[PDB]
């Protein structure tokens, strides 16, 4: 999902 | 003004270790 | 970084280190765009799903790297935030869409040998080199794998088409994304990875020897997997919003  | 010129690269016209490969690919 | 190589000094001198506070921690990359303005990835500022909703305060940028640890003395800069500027229509509840923020450094920051900003696009340079088989360049201090390295990494990616970024995957891609990595056939491997994100993807025009930065590092589903490619925000496509917030500062 998100980079993070 | 000057975005984008690398003070140790562009500007002393030096080249980095893997720059090529991007010139090399819009061929 | 998957698959990367150490930087060379100031290979990146528009490289942004964004740092937590509280607990002391790297959150992410970002990118010089001038003496006082940084652009990073929405989700790195603000993720409610995973309860991340920093204020300015909360964060500090490091400047001028190249060690992922140790305190660079007469070299990295340590700046404070004054506003974090968020993409009004950035879309966290869905796809990451308009994945971009600027933060706007509380004093300029000097340039050096270390120190420099990027270039950001304008139409005909997005027209020219956003194509697919061009590569463009990723760095920064994140994983190493799906484990951090020691100096900042480097990798370069070739832009992918776009059918064949939206057949990888179930997520919703929008024209304010694109993808990049190497294919299943093309024997080459690399991606960004957890902690590079916000960190620039940029291409050096063969017209002006400039570097651009054409994206952001934005999302992806674990890192340098097989039949995925790394997601990043489209800057030239925000550029506008871009230019809204740096020239009403102030004013
Ligand atoms: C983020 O935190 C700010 C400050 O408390 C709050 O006003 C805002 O509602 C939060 N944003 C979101 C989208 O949750
Ligand atoms: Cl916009
Ligand atoms: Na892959």
């Amino acid at each position: 999902x998100p980079x993070i | 003004a000057d975005c984008g010129l690398r003070p140790l690269f562009e500007k002393k016209s030096l080249e980095d270790k893997t720059e090529r490969e991007l010139l090399e690919s819009y061929i | 970084i998957v698959e990367g190589s150490d930087a060379e000094i100031g290979m990146s001198p528009w490289q942004v280190m964004l740092f937590r506070k509280s607990p002391q921690e790297l959150l992410c990359g970002a990118s010089l765009i001038s003496d006082r303005w940084v652009l990073t990835a929405a989700h790195c500022l603000l993720y409610p799903p995973w309860d991340k909703n920093f204020t300015e305060n909360d964060l500090l940028v490091r400047i001028g790297k190249h060690s992922r640890t140790r305190y660079e003395r007469n070299i990295e800069k340590i700046s404070m935030l004054e506003k974090i500027y968020i993409h009004p229509r950035y879309n966290w509840r869905e796809n990451l869409d308009r994945d971009i923020a600027l933060m706007k450094l509380k004093k300029p920051v000097a340039f050096s040998d270390y120190i420099h900003p990027v270039c950001l696009p304008d139409r005909e340079t997005a027209a020219s080199l956003l194509q697919a088989g061009y590569k463009g360049r990723v760095t920064g201090w994140g994983n190493l794998k799906e484990g951090q390295p020691s100096v900042l990494q480097v990798v370069n990616l070739p832009i992918v088409e776009r059918p064949v970024c939206k057949d990888s995957t179930r997520i919703r891609i929008t024209d304010n994304m694109f993808c990049a990595g190497y294919k299943p056939d093309e024997g080459k491997r690399g991606d960004a990875c957890e902690g590079d994100s916000g960190g620039p993807f940029v291409m050096k025009s063969p017209f002006n020897n400039r570097w651009y930065q054409m994206g952001i590092v934005s999302w992806g589903e674990g890192c340098d997997r097989d039949g995925k490619y790394g997601f990043y925000t489209h800057v030239f496509r925000l550029k506008k919003w871009i230019q809204k917030v740096i020239d009403q500062f102030g004013e």
